[PDB]
């Protein structure tokens, strides 16, 4: 978990 | 205490009244002008519902007033094939 | 025990001798004849009711039963399932009556207009769209050919009801020629002093404009039909403009607008139409966009399963209103459960969204980029959870495939300088992160920023996650951080402005600048960091009070014209 | 409980009677619908009389022949004081002739 | 014939139909045959070939209905200064020709009403003999309407039949709707009748103590009171029984109070038991 | 369905229309016992046990036994083993008679 959600 | 149902042959339907009510249309048909009927049992003209038929109407009315609210299985009402297309039309009519 | 009814009793002998009186059927009464279709359809016998309801004259009828519209939207759809292609059959149907009475008087030429409409109607609610484009262009032929105001109010209200099953379709390019169409219909109404309501088909460009990504004109369009909505609307095309304009603010950034323009829509459908009807389960969907983008997350999973319920009530299976409000949901699980990753009923409902849009629509068509996007962020985010490589390098190559195939409808579809194309781009550098490419990933992020920030603005949701991406690939993978600390930076401060310091995207952002600073130094900055932190979590236990956004409507909040009123007076 | 339809020429009383009560409470049903005296009504069970003494059960109403659904026709006659009258049961009427779909035509 | 839809005409039957519902709206007599024979007649419209003339019976019928509560309102214009009991005399047979007419109408009812903004024919009448009727006479009909109950509290004798009959007849109108089954009551007769009592409970009760002193007054409190009490149970709906009574003793005893604690104090030192339970009930 | 349907119908009958209407049942219902429908075909012998049980004649035990003896062969296929012993008991009862 090193990134945000996916557009 | 009953009705008087005339079917259009012209046979005559002697069923208990509380039977009538089964269906919502011959309630509405014995409320208003057609409670007005002095002569103890109230005539009810069925001239688009033929004979054959309105005695399994009233068959069905005999048959769910007896069989209401039973604890036991209960049977499936016996209708013939030649007549289910006529009594579904008088079943609708009748809103039982 | 209570008996059977004597209708529904000779319901049964009637279907039981049915071959019989097949012919007699049709004699019938409208309502006895929906309850013997529908009984054929409650005793298992499809066969016979699909080679009933294939015949247009059979259907018109049934269509007529308006009550219990709701069962036969699920009759069809189980003969839409039987095999049995009773839509494609029933549009090539209505075609040949309108080829053969082209030269006929009007009195029965809009006749089947009104057949014609309501047959439409149908399979567009159906979510048969490919299939209602073929009734509404025999209608919309049928006011074609001859020129007066009757014919030319039905012509408009044809071209209105044939961009909505050109917009679900995802054929955009015959949209555009569709509303100009219609607009010229409209001035040739108004040139002889007689106007007609605009509320509709503007909503309906509103529809097109948005699923194109031109969220400032989809926002002008439906200012323009909200200036237009009056009484004597009927309350299908107040909700739907309502819908469509609450969809614009919000991918217009303006929150606060689209909060009052959204409840009054799903109200107004709760109140009119019930809460389990299609048309609220659209208002639902679109309320859970609604609550989806506003940040207020775990309350919009609760929107979409209530959305996806009455279109699965309502709608069988294989269909695509269903799906779409599996995709929807596998989405929002896929969001709602981002940071805990149990990515189980999310990747349950992106594959059924798959598995019905690819079994009723073409390889090709467009709803598979919205649909394989969901399953592939599903996978992806599940792959990196897992420890076998083996497994994490197929999950990561069929996701791969999906971005691309994506990507390759959107960039058929839309072009590439598109904001659709963008956020596939920007899903496929995530995915070349997660995959251990580092160039690609970064090449892949900087056109998504290229394309997003133009197309959206320097201070947009899209482009501050595409920028929260970018930082974080900089940061934790590239370790570049002179850049990744004005990107995250950035990012926070759009973050803050849009949403505020309750934004859950804020978490990853601020977990990022701690580990930067910690390998690159000024501790001071890692200790104030872990203190915003922590007052971001306490802020988040008071944000994250879960309630039902059915009792935030609640019941009678508004009027319809305050609420447009409101809505406009605010520019 | 025995089902019964007192039938006479078009008439068709659909009444109800207990399977151990007899022909007397019958003719006192009959008495307070079509208001004729019992010693003007002889009932017939398929071209038979009914003795008054007799129960409905022992002369062949059972509640298996005569159920709610199907009721047994029984007959009726009046007398007019002239040696009563034949039984004149007219049926009801002909169904429309639904043909056999499978006969070959 | 059948119960099978047939091609009919309108034209024809809706001719038969207007005779027998001009016949059942004012209470005259129609035959029974007739009557049982027009039920034929609706089923035959609402399942007629090769359109169900549905739709067309419902608005002819409402077009009847404004013909009909129309020409009742402009008759009862005419009628100056017996405009209430000439409402009655017509309210009378209008709601029992409604339900009637709802009766015969089942089919209309039950298959197009209920199936397809849409008001049921029973209830349709009910909801144009207010928006035809007593809309165009609201504020004339309240205007003698709360003369005659102040009137009754002046020592005359009102029509029992007459008043309580209009009175109720606006909860009557609100039958059908079971959102608000009181609001039309409470928003056009109940709110000025309990505004007049208030006015007739303070000017004319600030004339008791006048003359009287608080001994006599107490007797009279409860003589005011329980005579309310009784015409409450003439011509007042049960829905408004408590509120009224509460609003009575508001306005001549809670604006009065400080009187009756301040002569308080002399009733417990003087032990007066006879006005004890006048305190007690109070 | 159909038979059960079709088949209450002809309890009064004449004997020629019944049998014919028991063999019919047993066709019909082997059928769906050989097909696998094990739930579908005691539907058609429970019709045709009800109207070999009806008459007081000779060959009517022999048809309801025959019925009994294919009752408990699609109550096993079907697992409804609480069944199958009361079926086995009024096909010994048929056979005593």
């Amino acid at each position: 978990l090193t990134r945000n959600k996916g557009p | 205490m009953y009705v008087k149902l005339i079917s259009s042959d012209g046979h005559e339907f002697i069923v208990k009244r509380e039977h009538a009510l089964t269906s919502g249309t011959i309630k509405a048909m014995l409320s208003g002008p057609g409670q007005f009927a002095e002569n103890e049992t109230n005539e009810v003209n069925f001239r688009e519902i033929p004979s054959h038929v309105l005695s399994k109407v009233c068959m069905y009315f005999t048959y769910k007033v007896r069989y209401t609210n039973s604890s036991t299985e209960i049977p499936e009402f016996p209708i013939a094939p030649e007549i289910a297309l006529e009594l579904l039309m008088a079943a609708n009519f009748l809103d039982c | 025990w209570i008996p059977e009814t004597l209708y529904n009793t000779a319901i049964s002998a009637v279907v039981d001798n049915y071959i019989r009186s097949r012919r007699d059927i049709r004699s019938l009464p409208e309502n006895i004849q929906f309850d013997v279709y529908y009984k054929l359809y409650q005793q298992g016998r499809l066969c016979q009711l699909g080679s009933e309801f294939c015949e247009l004259e059979v259907f018109a009828k049934v269509l007529r039963a308006l009550d219990k519209r709701h069962l036969l939207h699920h009759c069809f759809q189980a003969l839409m399932d039987h095999g049995v292609k009773v839509a494609s059959v029933l549009a090539y149907s209505f075609s040949r009556r309108c080829s053969y009475i082209a030269e006929s008087d009007a009195a029965v030429k809009e006749k089947a207009i009104q057949v014609g409409f309501v047959l439409g109607g149908f399979l567009s609610d159906a979510g048969w769209y490919s299939d209602a484009e073929k009734v509404f262009l025999s209608c919309l032929q049928l006011c074609t050919l001859h020129d007066e105001m009757l014919h030319w109010f039905r012509a408009v209200e044809c071209c209105v009801r044939l961009l909505h099953v050109r917009n679900g379709n995802c054929k955009y390019h015959l949209g555009e020629e569709t509303f100009k169409l219609a607009q010229t219909y409209m001035d040739k109404l108004s040139k002889h002093g007689q106007q007609a309501n605009k509320a509709a088909l503007y909503g309906e460009l509103c529809a097109l404009l948005f699923a194109k990504s031109h969220y400032d004109e989809a926002y002008k369009w439906c200012i323009e039909a909200m200036k237009e909505i009056t009484a004597g609307l009927p309350v299908k095309v107040v909700v739907d403009v309502l819908r469509q304009a609450s969809k614009a603010c919000v991918v217009k950034r303006e929150f606060k607008k689209a909060e009052q323009l959204i409840k009054h829509a799903v109200y107004l459908a709760r109140d009119h139409f019930g809460s389990k009807h299609p048309k609220y389960s659209d208002t639902l969907l679109d309320y859970g966009f609604y609550l989806l983008n506003v940040d207020n997350i775990c309350q919009s999973v609760a929107i979409y399963q209530a959305a996806l319920d009455i279109r699965q009530s309502v709608f069988g299976g294989k269909n695509i209103h269903v799906a779409t409000a599996h995709e929807d949901l596998a989405y929002s699980s896929y969001v709602h459960q981002y940071s805990s990753g149990k990515f189980d009923n999310a990747l349950f409902h992106a594959e059924r969204a798959i598995g019905i849009i690819t079994h009723i629509l073409p390889e090709d068509h467009l709803l598979l980029a919205s649909s394989k996007r969901v399953k592939a962020l599903i996978l992806e985010e599940i792959a990196i959870d897992c420890h076998n490589k083996e497994t994490e390098q197929r999950l990561l190559q069929e996701a791969h495939d999906l971005h691309l195939s994506s990507l390759q409808l959107a960039k058929k579809a839309f072009g590439e300088f598109n904001v659709q194309t963008a956020k596939h781009y920007g899903n496929l550098g995530r995915l070349y992160q997660s995959m251990r490419k580092f160039k690609e990933a970064e090449e892949m992020h900087i056109k998504a920023i290229q394309i997003k920030e133009q197309l959206l603005g320097q201070e947009d949701y899209e482009v501050a996650l595409s920028v929260g991406h970018l930082a974080s690939l900089y940061n934790y993978d590239m370790n570049q951080y002179e850049n990744a600390e004005k990107l995250y930076l950035r990012s926070i401060a759009i973050g803050k402005k849009l949403f505020g310091e309750g934004y859950s995207g804020l978490e990853y952002d601020y977990r990022g600048l701690i580990k930067l600073y910690n390998s690159i130094g000024n501790y001071e900055k890692v200790f104030e960091y872990h203190n915003v932190l922590s007052n971001w979590n306490r802020l988040r236990d008071r944000q994250y009070s879960v309630t039902d956004a059915l009792e935030d409507v609640s019941t009678s909040p508004q009027s319809t014209e305050e609420v447009v009123q409101s809505f406009l007076i605010s520019q | 409980d025995v089902f019964l339809m007192i039938r006479r020429h078009k008439t068709t009383i659909f009444t109800d009677a207990k399977e151990s009560s007899t022909v007397f409470e019958l003719k006192r049903i009959v008495e307070g619908i079509l208001k004729r005296p019992p010693d003007e009504q002889r009932l017939y069970k398929d071209d038979q009389l009914l003795d008054d003494g007799k129960t409905l059960g022992e002369c062949g109403f059972t509640s298996q022949t005569a159920r709610p659904q199907a009721p047994a026709t029984v007959g009726l006659a009046f007398r007019a004081d002239d040696t009563f009258e034949a039984l004149c049961i007219e049926p009801f009427s002909s169904p429309p002739e639904l043909p056999d779909v499978m006969k070959p035509q | 014939t059948s119960l099978k839809p047939r091609v009919v005409d309108f034209d024809e039957t809706w001719n038969k139909l207007l005779t027998t519902i001009k016949a059942v709206v004012m209470l005259e007599y129609v035959e029974r045959a007739t009557w049982n024979d027009r039920f034929s007649d609706i089923y035959a419209l609402c399942v007629a070939y090769p359109e169900p003339l549905g739709e067309r019976l419902y608005t002819e019928t409402k077009i009847f209905l404004e013909n009909h509560v129309r020409h009742l309102h402009k008759r009862v214009l005419e009628s100056e200064e017996q405009v209430l009991v000439m409402y009655h005399r017509y309210w009378e047979e209008y709601s029992k020709g409604a339900d009637y007419m709802d009766c015969l109408y089942r089919y209309l009812n039950t298959q197009f009403i209920k199936k397809n903004p849409l008001m049921e024919i029973g209830e349709l009448a009910l909801d144009m003999w207010r928006k035809l009727m007593v809309e165009p006479l609201q504020a004339i009909l309240i205007r003698m309407l709360l003369r005659e109950i102040k009137n009754d509290r002046g020592g005359e004798d009102p029509n029992q039949k007459v008043i309580h009959g209009v009175i109720n007849s606006f909860v009557h109108v609100e039958q059908y709707k079971k959102k608000f089954p009181l609001k039309f009551y409470q928003e056009i007769f109940e709110s000025p009748f309990l505004t007049e009592t208030g006015e007739y409970y303070k000017q004319e009760a600030s004339n008791l103590l006048q003359e009287s002193n608080c001994s006599q007054y107490m007797e009279k409190v409860l003589g005011r009171l329980k005579d309310e009490e009784i015409r409450c149970r003439k011509y007042l709906h049960p829905s408004s029984y408590t509120k009224v009574i509460h609003e009575c003793q508001q306005r001549m005893v809670a604006d009065h109070l400080q009187f009756l604690h301040a002569e308080c104090h002399n009733i417990i030192r003087q032990e007066k038991k006879n006005d004890m339970a006048n305190m007690y009930v109070l």
